[PDB]
RNA sequence: UUUGCUCCACACAAUAUAGAUGGAUACGAAUAAGGCGUCCUUGUGGCGUCGCUGAACCAUAGCAGGCUAGCAACGGUGCACUUGGCGGAAAGGCCUUGGGUGCUUGCUGGCGAAUUGCAAUGUCAUUUUGCGUGGGGAUAAAUCAUUUGUAUACGACUUAGA
RNA sequence: GCAGUCAAGCGUUCAUAGCGACAUUGCUUUUUGAUUGAUGUCGGCUCUUCCUAUCAUACCGAAGCAGAAUUCGGUAA
RNA sequence: AGAACUGGCGAUGCGGGAUGAACCGAACGUAGAGUUAAGGUGCCGGAAUACACGCUCAUCAGACACCACAAAAGGUGUUAGUUCAUCUAGACAGCCGGACGGUGGCCAUGGAAGUCGGAAUCCGCUAAGGAGUGUGUAACAACUCACCGGCCGAAUGAACUA
């Protein structure tokens, strides 16, 4: 009970192996791996699975994700692909609430007018059942 | 898109908020600003106080009741910054200014409405960390505003009531979340999730 | 602009009883070939009194970066003019290409010494092969094993005028 | 000329002058009126036997002008409550 | 040079516990508890063990790194005050009029009352800050001892006592009367 | 807290054009004295 | 002053609108930090989870939304009443009780729509002011003129008079 | 101010092609401490306001400032 | 200031420079559509609170006439450079040690021993130690720094330029 407590911050770190999401440009909405750190504001990323070309990019163009994997500094594209597949980064991404929220946004954008009608009908039915349950409990 | 937009003025930079509000009012949106005593100004308190004292010395020499009226309250300081950004001597400018209300604290009826923020005017998003800044309540009290304590006591009472309301809302939200978690396995749930809902 | 690197080879104007002039070559960083040729004539005259009419450009090629996606430490030797005399400067720039490093240098010169493109002359750009040969600490700092740093105080972009929640600057 | 704090030199809005500041309250004390109403009824002169140490007129008698204010007791006929507001 | 990261160490002895949350620092040792609100500084606190705490500044400038060492030294002072305390000894001297120093209780609070300074009829009152205790030295002439966990409180109390007895409109070469901080040490002085 | 008067940064046309003439004269004299 | 004045309901007029056209949808504080859930030895605690925009959430099918037959459930919601509180910052609103009365698109059926002619805001909101009905309610002052002088250029002020 | 004296530095790099910051003869001038006012078309009063480059009042700093009195300075209209 | 040339204005509206004799665009019939100049794009106010790399925090910044006057410099503000330097056969900063002998050198002084005064400032031993960098005594003494060593480990200092 005589242990000191210092609250820590779970900052995402700019580091080799960190997974980033590109938010502006040709490869917006695609994942890439930070391969090298050019300076405070530029990193060399590489996104071979999703098709992102190997490039120098400002950290303002990407958002750091909570994903990391072991990657040698300065690794070439095939090595990045090998480490990426081995670490199963696409599965880790698809298994998260962030990527699922993106997928839901895209699907809702893709819905047809008939399908929005169907969504309304199903929401009314589910609502009926849930209000009944809420009143019961 | 709301008929009335209520901005919680806490943690906003005075001029950027004033610019935003002026454009919205001229474009035809009703705006209520609350908690004007919690607005920020970038720069040191001594610097902003000096600027106010320069404003204070400006007055009509032969009749002071004609000169610039130096309003001390935070809501009025914000209103001055806004009127400077409206063309207030025209009928259009007067109609724009008729679409605005500014308050200290959050009085009724706005204390039970939704409050929004203006991100392009937020101090935490705009000012660089380490830059000194001034708070409008302290500036107003130093220059002669006399209701800082009354507003603070009323705001404490409002916060107590609001915390009780939020506790009840949190309980109801938990109950509804459970009622929806019991229905995640149904056919309608699967169909809705397939459609994205 | 967006810089390109041009090799420019010129010579004296051929005349009678005058064969084989001194083939002067240079590497010019410029947005296009017209600016590169003008800069070549200017530098040629500064090096030696050879007017544009007294010379002739026999070749100009664009030089692409050999390994454009390899991170390289560059040493850049330059000299620039001001109200005071010309000054010589050495700078270290960590980037993936010479044109990127040269653009960075031009922007840094404008920001620091108020100098411009017409005032800067790029004497040499060379990759520093060994880590130990670097001098500037703002470059040597990014060369440590297992470098990691956070990005505190993330400011998110807002598309709409009003937000319905207070923003968090977490990252 | 004149004291600029007593501007403007205009007629008082009423014949009864307003009390614009009452004594600061102290809740521990018993309930008391802060003020009273009377009618001015002339002046006169008194002889006061002064006890004021340090003065040249200590232990000596002086003549003072005084004002007499006719004060029959007042009748209490109402009460008003005040709430403090940001205004 | 705009360093990427700068760090300072804060050692924690075997008896004290440090709690840090949102830059509020509570230090609890054998002798009590101190609390410091450091939200006016921009630093990050971490710990690897119960004996060492790191304070770090990321991508800071000259003023930021200047504040970093200050934060470390303030937490060090809190640790020292909670483990060994502070004891400031002051001596008052006079030529003719003996300075009279007492602890009085006025309006339910502790005051150091100074009487007959240079023959003054004026009573001087120095409020005793909370957390610092005032004593009078045994077998020593004209010595007052201020002891506390907070070095800030003790040093400011001693400064207030020294300044309250300033000599006005005289020669400080000739008139040496006053209360002076004789010594500054800790409440434990084993060696 | 008696804040004193502050110098105006609003430039007058007369001063602006006078400064322009001063600069022209300065340059012409610089050329002449460099010749001499 | 020939039922004058005022508050309710329907019933038609006139009025003019700085500008309805699903919903202004309520913690506080911090941002070098937080929200939510769970647990304990109850705190500056342990673990889990969330953000990366409201792109949300709720509403949302029916002559601009008619008339009917059932099924399942006893939920959702409106209206006129009623119970018990709470809110004074500009409270003028929030929550709750009980019964009655409708609707229900949670599910299955049955009739109607056309001709506004291939579009025309195609009229559905709410301010005020009047007139008519039936449901109630309450029965004053001020000014001039006269008068006082604590007032006064005139006004104004201040007294008095069944 | 005059002539200088060297130069901190500078001058298209150039020490006496040439400049040049800051610092050092003589002046009404003789020593022992003797005798050796301008303004005429401006000026009065009253009286308002403003500046501070503060005479007094307030608070401070220094000085052989013992005390007393004073000197120099800082904030201050 | 005296000349000579060439422009602008005069007889001249229009866009811009908030405003305007000599500034920046552009010269003019009445209209429609498109594109632009100069100048701009937080709001006033049409148009990016665009994107990017740097710098700056002013106790009345700056947003310009500038290859102009206050302007020669001052600053323990901040950034980037040039040339000198010292450094793991140990740098900078700190603690602790040493800091010696003729000798209290020589002249005037009541006294003056490195330190009220005037002249070369010497010789030996030294890792190293001035016939002394300051405080300090009546003279001493004591401390001190010049310089060298131990301590731990890593780059540090000076002068200039912008």
């Amino acid at each position: 009970s005589t242990d000191s407590i210092v609250k820590a911050s779970n900052w995402r770190l700019v580091e080799v192996g960190r997974v980033v999401l590109i938010k502006k440009g040709q490869s917006a909405g695609k994942l890439a791996a930070i391969v090298e750190i050019i300076d405070q504001k530029k990193v060399l990323i590489d996104g071979p699975k999703a098709g992102v070309p190997r490039q120098a990019i400002n950290l303002g163009q990407v958002v750091l994700t909570p994903l990391t994997f072991a990657l040698p500094r300065g690794a070439r594209t095939a090595t990045v692909s090998k480490k990426w597949a081995a670490a199963a980064v696409c599965e880790k991404w698809a298994a998260s609430s962030w990527a699922k929220k993106i997928a839901q946004r895209e699907r809702r954008a893709a819905l047809t007018d008939f399908e929005r009608f169907q969504v309304m009908v199903l929401r009314k039915q589910k609502r009926y059942t849930v209000k009944k349950a809420l009143a019961k409990a | 898109v709301e008929p009335v937009v209520v901005i919680d003025g806490k943690g906003h930079l005075v001029g950027r908020l004033a610019s935003v509000v002026a454009k919205q009012l001229l474009n035809g949106q009703k705006i209520v600003v609350v908690r004007a005593e919690e607005l920020n100004i970038s720069g040191e308190f001594f610097r902003n106080k000096l600027k106010y004292h320069d404003f204070l010395r400006k007055a009509t020499a032969f009749n002071k009741t004609r000169g610039p009226f130096h309003f001390r309250a935070p809501s009025r300081i914000f209103y001055k910054a806004l009127r400077g950004m409206v063309s207030h001597k025209t009928a259009r400018g007067k109609a724009a200014l008729e679409r605005l209300k500014v308050f200290e604290g959050i009085p009724p009826p706005y204390d039970k409405k939704k409050r929004v923020v203006v991100p392009q005017a937020l101090r935490v998003l705009r000012l660089k960390p380490g830059r000194k800044y001034t708070t409008l309540g302290k500036l107003s009290t130093s220059v002669g505003w006399k209701y800082e304590d009354v507003v603070a006591k009323l705001e404490a009472k409002r916060k107590v009531s609001s915390a009780e309301y939020y506790a009840k809302k949190r309980a109801f939200t938990k109950k509804v979340a459970s009622a929806n978690a019991t229905a995640a396995e149904s056919d309608v749930a699967k169909q809705l999730a397939a459609l994205g809902y | 602009a967006h810089f390109k690197e041009y090799q420019v080879i010129g010579r004296r104007l051929p005349t009678e009883s005058v064969p084989e002039p001194k083939l002067f070559r240079m590497r010019i960083f410029a947005s296009n070939e017209v600016i590169a040729k003008s800069r070549y004539w200017y530098f040629l005259q500064k090096l030696h009194k050879v007017k544009k009419a007294s010379g002739e450009i026999v070749s100009i090629n664009q030089i692409n970066e050999a390994h454009p996606t390899k991170v390289k430490n560059f040493g850049v030797w330059v000299r620039y003019d001001s109200r005071s005399g010309t000054h010589n400067m050495y700078k270290e720039i960590r980037d993936v290409s010479r044109v990127a490093a040269v653009e960075t240098l031009y922007q840094d010169m404008a920001a620091r010494h108020r100098a411009r493109f017409r005032s800067i002359h790029i004497l040499k750009v060379a990759e520093i092969e060994k880590t130990a040969d670097v001098k500037r600490q703002y470059v040597k700092q990014f060369l440590t094993k297992d470098l990691k740093f956070p990005l505190p105080h993330r400011v998110q972009k807002s598309t709409k005028t009003f937000s319905y929640k207070r923003p968090s600057t977490f990252y | 000329h004149g004291h600029l704090g007593f501007l403007p030199r205009k007629r008082a809005a009423s014949i009864r002058a307003r009390v614009k500041a009452f004594p600061k309250d102290d809740r521990s004390k018993p309930v008391a009126l802060t003020s009273f109403l009377g009618y001015k009824a002339g002046m006169t002169t008194i002889v006061r036997d002064l006890d004021r140490p340090g003065s040249k007129f200590h232990k000596r008698e002086v003549v003072e002008a005084v004002t007499v204010v006719d004060t029959p007791p007042v009748v209490v006929v109402g009460v008003v409550g005040y709430v403090e507001t940001p205004r | 040079m705009k360093y990427i990261q700068t760090e300072q160490q804060i050692e924690v002895p075997e008896g004290v516990t440090v709690s840090i949350k949102s830059r509020i620092v509570k230090v609890v040792g054998p002798r009590g508890t101190l609390t410091k609100n450091l939200k006016h500084i921009d630093v990050t606190f971490t710990k690897v063990n119960n004996q060492l705490i790191k304070v770090a500044v990321h991508n800071g400038g000259r003023k930021h790194v200047a504040a970093l060492r200050t934060v470390k030294s303030l937490v060090d002072n809190m640790i020292t005050g909670v483990t060994k305390g502070y004891k400031y000894k002051m001596r008052y001297v006079y030529a003719h009029f003996p300075i009279n120093v007492n602890i009085v209780e006025k309006d339910g609070a502790k005051f150091i009352e100074v009487r007959n300074f240079l023959g003054d009829k004026k009573i001087r009152n120095v409020p005793v800050r909370d957390g610092v205790t005032i004593e009078f030295s045994t077998n020593v002439k004209d010595e007052i001892v201020l002891s506390g966990n907070s070095v800030e409180d003790v040093s400011q109390n001693a400064a207030d006592l020294q300044q309250i007895c300033r000599v006005r409109n005289k020669d400080i070469r000739k008139f040496l009367d006053g209360i002076y901080v004789s010594h500054k040490g800790f409440i434990t002085e084993d060696l | 807290m008696r804040v004193r008067k502050r110098q105006s940064r609003r430039t007058s046309t007369k001063l602006k054009e006078g400064i322009k003439k001063k600069a022209s004269a300065h340059r012409k004299k610089e050329k002449k004295m460099a010749k001499k």
